[PDB]
């Protein structure tokens, strides 16, 4: 039902419910200064009523706070009882974010 | 919820039985619970849950587009089903939708479903 879009060609395909899980705890945890960046990421679905954010036009430095954004949200959903059921697409979204070329 | 919600009920009316949200998890989002597709399951997009939504939808439809198109192959490889409700496309928006899908691999264009 949506996507992670990482870049053109490299999507984290999820669920509504998975969508919907990962963009609101990646979204609390954003830094002040960040928040551009979440902005940019979010467009599609803020601006556009998408059910996908895109991180495609993100340089090294953005896409490097995005991902280290990601994993605190990742951290903060340790805590929760659901986390089990949501690793596997954590994880899937951890990976495909560092094997952007981006962050080569 | 509503939007996807509304195209399940429709959906149940042209595949039969009935349309179950997938459990907590899931990488699909709803799975038949009984009728002749009973255990198939369904991937929705553009069920927009708001008039607000749809408008968005509609005015930034163009730019979207390729992002849009590459999610829908991926859910139509990995689902049984992906229906669009569709209807709330403008006209100059269906025209974009219908070409960019008739571009896909005949097997993927099996799996789509437009919500009449």
């Amino acid at each position: 039902a949506g996507s992670i879009v990482i870049s053109k060609e490299v999507r984290v395909p999820v669920s509504t419910s998975q969508f919907d899980y990962l963009v609101s705890r990646i979204g609390d945890q954003f830094h002040s200064s960040d928040m551009w960046i979440k902005d940019e990421v979010y467009l599609p679905m803020e601006e556009g009523g998408m059910s996908f954010i895109s991180t495609e036009s993100l340089n090294s430095s953005g896409l490097s706070i995005f991902l280290a954004t990601v994993m605190r949200a990742r951290a903060a959903s340790q805590a929760e009882e659901s986390f089990p059921l949501y690793e596997n697409v954590w994880n899937q979204l951890v990976e495909k974010l560092r094997q952007d070329a981006r962050l080569g | 919820r509503p939007g996807e919600a509304g195209a399940a009920a429709e959906l149940e009316n042209y595949l039969g039985g009935t349309l179950q949200r997938a459990p907590q998890g899931s990488s699909v989002d709803f799975v038949f619970s009984s009728g002749p597709n009973n255990g198939k399951t369904v991937d929705f997009m553009l069920t927009p849950d708001t008039v607000a939504q749809a408008a968005k939808i509609n005015q930034f439809f163009d730019k979207n587009l390729n992002n849009f198109m590459n999610t829908l192959s991926d859910h139509a490889a990995a689902a049984d089903f992906v229906p669009l409700a569709s209807r709330f496309l403008s006209e100059a928006n269906k025209t974009l939708l219908v070409k960019a899908i008739g571009n896909l691999p005949q097997k993927l264009q099996a799996k789509i479903i437009l919500i009449k």
